[PDB]
């Protein structure tokens, strides 16, 4: 099914691997257009 | 009722005694999806140029006859449209309708086992270190007889042991794979439709076999008559067949 | 030309009237030559390779230069095409040097599974190989020879999995403090 | 209604017997054509005349994933620890097989086509030829191919920058971890009945190469002589197969191949002879 | 939603291949200039009849969390301990880098710069050099820049009154502790394009100064000579990074500099030559 | 009575052994029927 | 806006200077209809494999080349797929793009005529009761050049004569058939598709050409440069390509 996540501790560095979040470029190394 | 009748191509074949039909693995085979598809370019589909019976050279059966072998598409490669799409791409897909031929009088008694089986992956003739060597299990249409007799370089050669299904199995468990029997008494026929298998979409028909037709008389051919000797004649029409990533031809 | 510049570009000769090759390359992307890349490096560090692949190519020749360039891609199962007439049965585009000096093709990811290895080994993925369509064309007195670049990158179609360390980097002694 | 039902193992049951009668009739059941390649249809009620029972049995355990879902013995790796400066040896290399361990190789050999994930657990022995042992600490590292194979208890690659690894030590509890199904393909190939592009090395070979498990033993140099032995062992976990095939009826005689001759030895299959056939 | 679809690791989708049809046009998408330093924007479809593919293939693993999410070693401290009075004697010291360790230090400097949490891992093996070994605790302390650095086992800054200290004994299970992003600005320096305030010292030698790692062996004298090699491994945790460099072609010589060159030997990059261009 | 379960892990394999579902066969074994 | 992009197959042609491009006869190939057909067998389409672009060998352009021509199907007697399937079948159809190729600089000056001919029936050498043999129409990828030599076999040949179109007509007036001019001056690339053309749905692939392609040079290559020779290159796609009444290869 799905997965159980909590954080145990006081301070952020201790939490685990962070969440994915979309790539959503911008082009910006591909197509930095000027006039596009 | 004991009739069948199918059409392929431009070809039809007609049987008036023959057992049923078998259906490898309950499916029918189609065409290759789109969720399923791993090669992005649009196939070849040849339709009836491709998907037609195509009958290989036959083979004799005699009071010593203690089996055969072919493998597909192997079989195949020289026979028309389908061979030259074969070695033109790399890759290909196919389903086939194996109708197998024997006839006799009702004054004979024999009996064969007609099984087509998955990665038919045999064993090598020799201990240690050996293996198969390519041309050995691509004999093109005239396929493999077991042979008594001392063979060309057999290092490289495949088992003669055909009751170990030669793959080092027990023949009569050879069940499990989709099969028919030709007993003479009863059939004159045997017909086996199957699907694509693979654990890929599509593969390449020069270097991987996905199946093996293995005929083995587990019943030996008794007469009386004049004739103590009968041919099996193998017929198979590819069904669905496409190919994809076209270049020049392989030799 | 290893060490130098001139390993990133090719010479064309207006001296061939032929159709001859001009070079040619595997097509995997953890290959040599391409592993150098910036594709490749990173194709490195995985060991799994899918999706299609984007050649592109600039003429640098002089602005009155011409040539008809054929670029080809012979999917797998069969040998590097020794002759125009062999490459061209394939997947192919024939390149018009003109007022744009580039051009982009692209290696469609064909291939029997989802996914490649990054280092295969044995099996490859195919060939890209450039040959002459027509000739390199050239008024009085200009250069003789014009070179040629060539560049990747990945499509949108493209993936890499199950991360490995790289094989295109090593330490042989201890680094200083 | 499903933490329960299998709680006392009970989803998939197995059908009762219902009561027969007395048949006379032209419908014959128990005449058939097994040359059809069809298995016959008949049930006990059919020929004979049965009573009703209440059949209570299951065949959970009978599922393909009660029978892949038990670890054996895949490899056994023996590290041989030298001391000749210690560090141009005393490492395992192994390319990872399902093949080299009869027991379970025979069962998954059961399908032609084999999906699931992978229960990896080690049990590391310490052999002490030494008065004593000391401190032992292990690494265990997955070395995908193409990555860089280590050389020498010594080299870089044990840095395992991105490729996995697990420690031991000694008094530390078995190691386990798990893998998400590998191959390249929708399934693995229990066979193949294909070559390589060079036309050559017949079989498994050629499909599922997981590249190898390298082991070291990483405490520095010191003066006990040990052997390090560990076994490892395997699960399936979340499993299908396809397309079942006759069960493997001689020894094994070598891996990715379905070669059964021996040397000098008569071929010998696990049925057993009668003197005559009218006696059981 | 999301406890679910990345179960099965699928939020970060790669897009379907659409079918394409057979063009006749003076759109020509085939045809740019890359001088402009755009890459490319031609997709399959543009340059080839194409079919429609279902694409179920996953970026979630191309990540810059997945990418420096994974522990590698640092770092290698021996301490090689002595009786000579014991106590003179017998502390690390290590200057904190990612740059001492080629692996991890390659991945890192595909970018400029690089922002994270770290978990610092540890694995202490004692190298047994008597007939025995005894009760070893061992004592890791973490000296920011201004702390006061033991000169010696002895000495009273391994009262860790303010600083951080983590104790390891044999036989207890490897250490493990998590930091938070430490630079004074807003991001670490992979790379300096410049010197300190008396002009000197080019490079990340400027940049990130973390203090120092000292390590002590806390057991007090006794008979047993052994050495303890503690091996340091670094995760990075909640990861952003920005400007893509090219990767490190050549081997390191020192930290903090990107020299590449080597006394009396070829300059020698990982690019493989051919005999000749018309053949692969 | 009946058991609980969770699962303490962000990957599909972490995960334990799967839970049964019917043998549905289809006959495709024993009976692939073409006329039926 | 004098770019041109056309894709064919897993081919796609690419040309900065080109005139427009024409249709034949102002109609675009299509697959043959219900309506229309005769022969009752379900065609075969190979699509993708077949309808692509076949570049053939590359002729000589010189300050005497006086022209050439090719007839289809013919040209493609060898090429892929496409070959392949001429022989297997007795019928087939198709059309074409073609797409003719020469670069030069813009310190050249020449100027050729592109034409597509429909039933191009040449005419003979010599006077008196000679015919044109089966050899000399069927030259394959490499065409005929108009050579000033004496020839193997005269009573077979084909007139020279060029700008008697061949076939005892007015050149210059070759205009009515489909045509492009390439004028170094202005383009690179001359662009055509056509059609299926013929007064029966579908004709033999091997005793047939439909088609013709003639270039003949009516203004003489002239240049001060280096370079005083340069190569025309053909490649044609066949499009809509259709085969029927398979049987085994003809040779
Ligand atoms: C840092 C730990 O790394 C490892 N230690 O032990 C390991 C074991 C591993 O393999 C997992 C099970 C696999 C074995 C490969 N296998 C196949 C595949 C094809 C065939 C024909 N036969 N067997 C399928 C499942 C992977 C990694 C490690
Ligand atoms: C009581 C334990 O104390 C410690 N043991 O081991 C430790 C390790 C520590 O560093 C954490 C990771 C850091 C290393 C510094 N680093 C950089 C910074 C700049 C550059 C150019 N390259 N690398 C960024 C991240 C901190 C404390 C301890």
């Amino acid at each position: 099914l799905n997965y159980f996540n909590i954080n145990y501790f006081k301070d952020a560095a201790s939490n685990g691997a962070s969440k994915l979040e979309f790539t959503q470029d911008p082009s910006k190394f591909t197509d930095p257009v000027k006039d596009v | 009722d004991r009739i069948i009748q199918i059409t392929r191509g431009d070809s039809t074949i007609t049987s008036q005694d023959v057992a049923n039909a078998i259906v490898a693995y309950g499916v029918w085979p189609h065409y290759l999806s789109s969720k399923d598809a791993s090669a992005i370019d649009k196939p070849s589909q040849p339709d009836t140029s491709s998907n037609r019976f195509y009958t290989l050279r036959s083979v004799t059966w005699s009071s010593s006859s203690k089996g055969w072998w072919w493998k597909l598409p192997d079989a195949l490669k020289d026979m028309g449209i389908f061979g030259e799409n074969m070695f033109y791409h790399y890759l290909g897909r196919s389903g086939y309708t194996i109708h197998v031929q024997c006839n006799a009088s009702k004054f004979h008694q024999g009996t064969l086992i007609v099984a087509l089986i998955p990665e038919h992956q045999i064993a090598s003739a020799l201990h240690g270190n050996v293996n198969v060597g390519y041309n050995y299990t691509h004999p093109g249409e005239t396929g493999r007889e077991v042979k008594a007799e001392t063979r060309l370089n057999p290092d490289l050669q495949p088992t003669e042991e055909y009751w170990l299904n030669f793959d080092g199995t027990l023949l009569g468990n050879i069940t499990i794979f989709p099969h028919q029997f030709i007993n003479l008494r009863s059939n004159n026929s045997a017909t086996i439709i199957a699907p694509y298998v693979n654990a890929v979409p599509m593969d390449s028909m020069r270097s991987h076999n996905n199946w093996s037709l293995v005929i083995i008389p587990i019943c030996p051919l008794e007469t009386s008559s004049a004739i103590n000797t009968i041919p099996i004649t193998i017929s198979i029409s590819p069904m669905c067949a496409e190919f994809s990533g076209a270049r020049a031809k392989r030799q | 030309y290893i060490n130098s510049e001139n390993m990133y570009s090719v010479v064309l000769q207006s001296s061939i009237n032929a159709p001859d090759k001009i070079f040619s390359i595997r097509t995997d992307v953890a290959s040599q030559p391409l592993a150098t890349t910036l594709i490749g490096e990173i194709s490195s560090y995985f060991t799994h390779w899918t999706g299609s692949l984007r050649f592109s190519f600039m003429f640098c020749g002089t602005a009155n230069t011409t040539v008809k360039l054929l670029l080809a891609y012979t999917p797998p199962g069969i040998a590097e095409p020794t002759t125009r007439k062999d490459a061209m049965l394939g997947t192919h585009v024939i390149w018009d040097v003109g007022l744009q000096s580039t051009i982009s093709m692209v290696v469609p990811w064909i291939s029997a599974s989802h996914y490649r290895n990054t280092s295969p080994g044995r099996s490859t993925s195919g060939y890209i190989t450039c040959w002459y369509q027509t000739r390199l064309v050239i008024p009085p007195q200009t250069p003789p020879t014009a070179r040629l670049l060539c560049f990747v990158s990945g499509c949108k179609d493209f993936c890499l999995r199950m991360a490995r360390d790289t094989n295109l980097h090593l330490q042989s002694g201890a680094i200083a403090q | 209604e499903n933490y329960i039902d299998e709680v006392l193992n009970e989803v998939l049951v197995v059908p009762n017997i219902n009561s027969s009668n007395p048949t006379t009739s032209n419908s014959a059941p128990a005449l058939d054509a097994a040359e059809t390649g069809h298995t016959s249809s008949v049930q006990p009620e059919d020929v004979i005349e049965t009573r009703y029972v209440q059949t209570s049995q299951t065949r959970d355990e009978m599922s393909l994933e009660s029978f892949l879902g038990r670890s054996g013995c895949i490899h056994e790796s023996k590290l041989e620890v030298t001391l000749a400066n210690y560090n141009k040896e005393n490492f395992t290399v192994w390319a990872i097989n399902l093949q080299e361990m009869a027991q379970i190789r025979r069962k998954f050999e059961l399908f032609t086509y084999t999906r699931f994930d992978s229960e990896i657990t080690l049990v590391p022995c310490i052999s002490a030829l030494s008065q004593d042992i000391g401190h032992i600490t292990m690494q265990y590292m997955y070395v995908p191919p193409g990555a860089p194979v280590p050389n020498s208890r010594d080299d870089y690659a044990w840095q395992s920058g991105t490729n996995a690894s697990v420690f031991w030590q000694h008094g530390q509890a078995y190691p386990r971890f798990s893998l998400p199904f590998l191959s390249v393909a929708s399934a693995y190939y229990m066979f193949y009945d294909g070559y390589d592009e060079q036309d050559q090395n017949y079989g498994t070979a050629n499909t599922n190469n997981m590249g190898s498990l390298c082991s070291r033993i990483v405490t520095e140099k010191h003066i006990h002589k040990v052997h390090i032995m560990t076994r490892i062992y395997h699960k399936a976990k979340h499993v299908k197969a396809w397309c079942p095939r006759p069960p493997r009826a001689l020894e094994y005689t070598r891996a990715h191949r379905t070669n059964f001759k021996i040397e000098d030895r008569s071929i010998q299959t696990a049925i057993v002879t009668r003197p005559i056939i009218t006696t059981a």
